[PDB]
RNA sequence: CGGCUACCCACCCGACCCGUCUUGAAACACGGACCAAGGAGUCUAACACGUGCGCGAGUCGGGGGCUCGCACGAAAGCCGCCGUGGCGCAAUGAAGGUGAAGGCCGGCGCGCUCGCCGGCCGAGGUGGGAUCCCGAGGCCUCUCCAGUCCGCCGAGGGGCA
RNA sequence: ACCCACUCCCCGGCGCCGCUCGUGGGGGGCCCAAGUCCUUCUGAUCGAGGCCCAGCCCGUGGACGGUGUGAGGCCGGUAGCGGCCCCGGCGCCGGGCUCGGGUCUUCCCGGAGUCGGGUUGCUUGGGAAUGCAGCCCAAAGCGGGUGGUAAACUCCAUCUAAGGCUAAAUACCGGCACGAGACCGAUAGUCAACAAGUACCGUAAGGGAAAGUUGAAAAGAACUUUGAAGAGAGAGUUCAAGAGGGCGUGAAACCGUUAAGAGGUAAACGGGUGGGGUCCGCGCAGUCCGCCCGGAGGAUUCAACCCGGCGGCGGGUCCGGCCGUGUCGGCGGCCCGGCGGAUCUUUCCCGCCCCCGGGGUCGGCGGGGGACCGUCCCCCGGACCGGCGACCGGCCGCCGC
């Protein structure tokens, strides 16, 4: 079977597989589907923007990833208790919530609450009668404009801290090395056996 | 940029038949009939032709103006001549005698305009 | 291009390319790698060298994401940052080093590559090698760990 | 390289007075082997399958 | 050319919608122009054929100018029979020849509540 | 039926051919070699006023 | 032609006419056959908008963000004057035109 | 009158019935009574090499989205803060992990089987190596004068892959 | 349960006007433009043209049917085309329910033969056993599950299982309709283009075919004669019966007849001739063409040369102007010009933030404004090519009139 030389192959055509192929010859009558729905949804709703539920700051979880930063599901309530509003009228309003997120920076939260009072400060709603409050005389003439694309009030495109360029300090020559990492690596390493070692060391006084 | 044009008309081109084993190329203004780049009149800035006169008699000679590229409307002065056996074909050498004006291809348009002379005859 | 294939022109010929003597039979060495340990063992043992046996302790449930650590050059340190910073760190009015930040670029590790510029650098990453940390260091640049 | 301006023509089919330059894309190399590639290759994606 | 993508381009298919088509498709199909002192004067550019009105061959082998009367439309075979367009057996006996009404143009329509209807609906739609 | 029908090109292959055809459709030559008929047209890139 | 106003409709009923847009240009119809060479109408807003939409070899394209012209190989194409520059045929070789058949 | 041939006939010579298994086939080895139609190396995935094309340490929108409803449009055009991602740009260990710049000059400490310092270009050396450069020497109407004019080469140098 | 400052609304029928994005859904009928001249043909849709506004329409030149090959002769096609009938929602006139938000004080807060363990099977990539199941053992409330290697000690992270409902992107070789094809073209394509799951076969489960083409129109052969009839000889229709009721076209194997040739080593076959025959080209003692010159007779305008004059070629002055390739320059189009840049300007602004409404840059964050950088827009001044970018003035030398 084999010949003078090439790669060893193992193809996974062992089974009955001919029976069961997906060609995917519907893929454009597919995207003319999803088209057509994304239209129909947006004529019918067209006071609101297309995906309407503002979506939160949310940083990738791994270690792999967590240098950049995405949307995400729904704001938490502890977002939604310091923004101020209630929980239940936030989603009549069009901000999503995520009951299931929990908040452990404040870092991330001023984000995520600087990122509410921006949607609340940009949000404009319609009433039934001009006797609701929080509004204006004239909606701006349909607010300049009907739906919105690619996120509500604003994407999650990334941002950097500049720190443009600065003097070298006078021990920076000496400051760290890889030494440094080799030593910190160490001692994670050797924490517990020392802690053990002084431990017996104390028992026998 | 002759060669460039012609290293796309010898094939697939129009105006080419190749049934047998000879190939011809069939252009509206051209001499002989071989498929080549020394007699082609398309490809060109500078191109000498022959042609039965439309009324019965004489023979018509298009030559490219060579002042106006681009422009196929007025890139082709077309001229008569209507005299003898031997006028014509003096008037036509001269025509590419004295001037420059591509001088290779006289003996062409010269026994052109002879045979063309000889089927207007009867 | 069936034209253009070999079948074509193996019209005529008996055999179709493939012998009178021994004619083209289905698998007759074996399925897929058969016998990879005999009657295949020389091909098997000559072309490819280590394939029978394990080696090394099993991990269950590795995970691609934790061995993430994309390594960066020298001689690449200065492809991350516009042009216009060397120009202007060549320049030299007075001793300011320019901050090349490769967590920006996607990269983890710094690893040694030498003619390094005569500028200073000021360079912040995860981690760094021994040869690279002296030979920026050796030019007057600074190293500084982030996490 | 040159290129020449060409006049714009009415709807009568006199020359206007406006004229305009010749763009670039005009003076591009012309493959038509690449042509000849690219319209071979692109041609087959309208067809539909046929199958016993 | 064809823009709505409910109809069909198909020959087979229009071949069998036509052949197969219902009897009151059959008098649509089966339409003759009218002619041109009567064109000006309806407003109306074709016509159904019925049974009492008169018709004159324009093309075929009975053709000329002598007028004609229509005795049975067949709609089965969308052909119509003429009086005086008529052939000889072999034993003699007289039989009629079948022409297409497409072929022939009318001169005469009779003046039926129905027929001015359609003859008013159509001027109203050319408009 | 699911044989390979469809072939893909490269993009900037795509743009190569299209400026290809582009700048051989410029040169009177390479446009009536093809079979049209510009014997009598004044200007081979027949650019027209905004009214058409 | 770019920004139809009903030229669709004025050239949709001629026989062997094309429609073509600028912004969407198809080989398939720029190029028919697998030949370079179609006749083209162009018109004036079609013509200026082929700058910005390809650029030239000094700018890039506008419309298309990484886009830019095929570089040109040969800067000369026409081998007639290379051959017959005096430059070419200031260190030639003797042409030697004699045949020198077979002798018997 | 001239005419090869896909017409027929005769003589002279040579001439065993085709296909494949076999060292050996015309065989007393197998299949074929004859004729017409159909009939057998295809397609998918993966790998290796070679060739053509485009870009180039980058390359690729095949996955989705955008413009206008379209016979040709199940096409084509575009995304640019959609490059997430695949391949390549870094390899070596079972792993914890580590992870690629040489050469010249001068000085000091015992210039010590000896480290450091300062300046420079910056991927070492040897033997081959297409090509290129320099080049003694001689090659063009009576003469000392010349730049083109006729026009190759001994030897030597930096040396692609 | 107090305190505080607030909210008058929503949900189910009934009559109507105007719309809903292709201009909501379903159904019937209608809507542009030659059949005009002439000539082929059985038959026309074939064949050139319809005055200087290109014979007419075109948002309708796809397709079909019609005696063949139609944009205009006929349903049909384009058209936010019209008129008619039926169904569903958006706004408005009776009827029944109807206290939300925050702080503080007090109380409440949970699914069991189930988790888990032992064991035995099936399964998984899941390995000291991922999941499921059978038997046995079978709990707790600072508890229990998980943290990918079994076990003990400690800490940490996440969730609240043994209760349930829910459209979305997803699949569809059956069903009801539709559109399309670089597929098949009657031994092919579904077994089945036709009275096909039919004829037929086996008790039954079940197996399962073959089979399209007259003619434009039957106009399917009247009538006379032979034969009892099958059939045939005349005649008749059609352009055609050489299309006569499984009848378009009509090959090979095979067979009959006619003509030619040949015949004891079966026939056949290759090399080279001869004889006969069909047929082909020529008209066979009589057939070669074109150029120049010297002679023999006639008729014509031009050519030599000049003049009028147009059209093209060539370079000199690059002349009055055109643009390409580079360097400055008006710092001018930066506000009545564009892009990019991890190059800047915290003594610029706006919204936050630290310290003592206000003050302090003491520092930082997001957005906007503007200064320098590399690519682009106009005139002047010049550097090179005047080249496939081109005009006039003047000249030599051509062509036709
Ligand atoms: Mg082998
Ligand atoms: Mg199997
Ligand atoms: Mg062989
Ligand atoms: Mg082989
Ligand atoms: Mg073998
Ligand atoms: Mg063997
Ligand atoms: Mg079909
Ligand atoms: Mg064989
Ligand atoms: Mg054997
Ligand atoms: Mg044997
Ligand atoms: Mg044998
Ligand atoms: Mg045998
Ligand atoms: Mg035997
Ligand atoms: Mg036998
Ligand atoms: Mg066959
Ligand atoms: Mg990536
Ligand atoms: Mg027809
Ligand atoms: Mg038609
Ligand atoms: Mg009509
Ligand atoms: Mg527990
Ligand atoms: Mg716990
Ligand atoms: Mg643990
Ligand atoms: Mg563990
Ligand atoms: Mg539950
Ligand atoms: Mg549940
Ligand atoms: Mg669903
Ligand atoms: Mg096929
Ligand atoms: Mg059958
Ligand atoms: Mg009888
Ligand atoms: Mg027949
Ligand atoms: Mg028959
Ligand atoms: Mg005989």
């Amino acid at each position: 079977a084999p010949s003078r030389n090439g790669m060893i192959l193992k193809p996974h055509f062992h089974k009955d597989w001919q029976q069961r192929v997906d060609t995917w010859f519907n893929q454009p009558a597919r995207k003319i589907r999803r088209r057509k729905a994304r239209q129909a949804k947006a004529r019918r709703i067209a006071p609101r923007p297309a995906s309407g539920p503002i979506r939160p700051i949310v940083r990738c979880p791994t270690v792999r990833y967590h240098t950049k930063v995405r949307a995400g599901r729904g704001f938490s309530l502890e977002e939604l208790r310091v923004a101020g509003i209630h929980k239940k009228v936030a989603r009549t309003i069009g901000i999503s919530v995520d009951p299931r997120r929990r908040n452990k920076s404040t870092e991330s939260l001023q984000a995520n609450v600087q990122r509410l009072k921006e949607y609340r400060s940009k949000l404009i709603l319609f009433p039934r009668k001009p006797s609701a409050p929080k509004k204006g005389d004239s909606s701006a003439e349909e607010l300049k404009l009907a739906t919105q694309l690619t996120g509500p009030v604003m994407p999650i495109r990334n941002v950097y801290k500049k720190e443009k360029a600065r003097v070298i300090t006078e021990e920076e020559k000496n400051f760290k090395a890889f030494a440094s990492l080799r030593m910190a690596r160490a001692n994670a390493r050797l924490f517990g056996i020392r802690a053990k070692r002084a431990k017996e060391a104390a028992e026998q006084d | 940029s002759a060669h460039l044009q012609w290293m796309v008309v010898r094939n697939c081109s129009s105006f080419l038949i190749k049934r047998n084993k000879q190939t011809y190329s069939t252009e509206p203004n051209n001499l002989k009939a071989r498929n080549s780049f020394r007699y082609n009149g398309l490809i060109h800035r500078k191109t000498v032709g022959v042609e039965p006169a439309a009324d019965g008699k004489g023979v018509v000679v298009v030559m490219k103006r060579r002042s106006g590229q681009r422009k196929p409307a007025t890139s082709y002065v077309r001229t008569t001549i209507n005299k003898n056996a031997r006028a014509t074909l003096s008037s036509i050498r001269h025509m590419i005698r004295k001037n420059k004006y591509r001088p290779d291809l006289r003996m062409a348009a010269i026994r052109r305009a002879s045979a063309i002379l000889r089927s207007q005859k009867p | 291009p069936s034209r253009l294939r070999k079948t074509r022109k193996l019209r005529g010929h008996v055999s179709h390319g493939h012998g009178r003597i021994g004619k083209h039979r289905k698998h007759p060495g074996g399925r897929g790698n058969a016998g990879g340990m005999h009657h295949h063992r020389i091909n098997f043992d000559k072309y490819h060298p280590g394939y029978f046996g394990k080696v090394g302790m099993r991990h269950y449930h590795l995970k691609r994401n934790q061995s993430f650590c994309p390594t960066v050059n020298l001689d690449k340190l200065w492809t991350l940052v516009s042009e216009q910073t060397r120009v202007n760190a060549a320049k030299n009015k007075t001793g300011v080093a320019p901050i090349i930040d490769v967590v920006r670029s996607g990269y983890y590790k710094v690893l040694g590559k030498g003619k390094l510029p005569k500028q200073p650098v000021i360079v912040k990453a995860k981690f760094f090698s021994r040869r690279a940390e002296e030979k920026i260091k050796g030019v007057g640049g600074a190293c500084v760990l982030v996490a | 390289c040159a290129r020449p301006l060409i006049s714009v023509y009415s709807e009568k089919g006199e020359s206007s007075g406006k004229n305009v330059t010749l763009p670039a894309v005009f003076k591009a190399p012309i493959r038509p082997d690449i042509v000849n590639f690219v319209h071979t290759n692109l041609r087959k994606n309208n067809r539909q399958p046929y199958a016993v | 050319m064809k823009f709505n993508p409910f109809v069909t381009s198909d020959r087979s298919k229009n071949r069998k919608r036509h052949f197969n088509a219902p009897s009151h498709i059959r008098r649509k199909i089966m339409s003759s122009p009218l002619s041109k002192e009567l064109r000006q004067k309806y407003n109306v550019r074709s016509m159904p054929i019925r049974k009492d009105d008169e018709v004159q061959v324009v093309r075929g082998h009975y053709k000329g100018q002598q007028i004609g009367k229509v005795v049975q439309v067949y709609r089965k075979k969308y052909v119509i029979y003429i009086e005086r367009v008529q052939r000889e057996k072999a034993n003699g006996t007289t039989v009629h020849v079948g022409i297409h009404p497409s072929k022939v143009v009318i001169t005469r329509l009779k003046l039926d509540k129905d027929r001015k209807k359609i003859l008013e609906r159509k001027a109203k739609s050319r408009q | 039926t699911w044989r390979r029908w469809h072939r893909r090109v490269n993009t900037t292959q795509k743009r190569y051919a299209i400026c290809s055809a582009l700048a051989a459709s410029a040169l009177p030559a390479l446009v009536m070699s093809k079979g049209h008929r510009i014997e009598e047209v004044p200007e081979l890139p027949l650019v027209v006023e905004d009214k058409v | 032609y770019n920004e139809d106003n009903g030229i669709i409709k004025a050239f949709r009923n001629i026989p062997g006419i094309t429609l073509l847009n600028v912004s969407k240009l198809n080989i398939l119809k720029l190029a028919p056959g697998g030949h370079v060479g179609r006749f083209c109408i162009w018109t004036e807003s079609a013509f200026r908008k082929l700058d910005e939409l390809y650029g030239t070899w000094r700018k890039a394209a506008s419309l298309k963000s990484n886009y830019n012209l095929p570089m040109h190989k040969m800067m000369n194409t026409d081998l007639s004057r290379i051959l017959k520059s005096p430059e070419i045929q200031r260190a030639l070789r003797a042409p030697r035109k004699k045949i020198h058949r077979r002798v018997l």
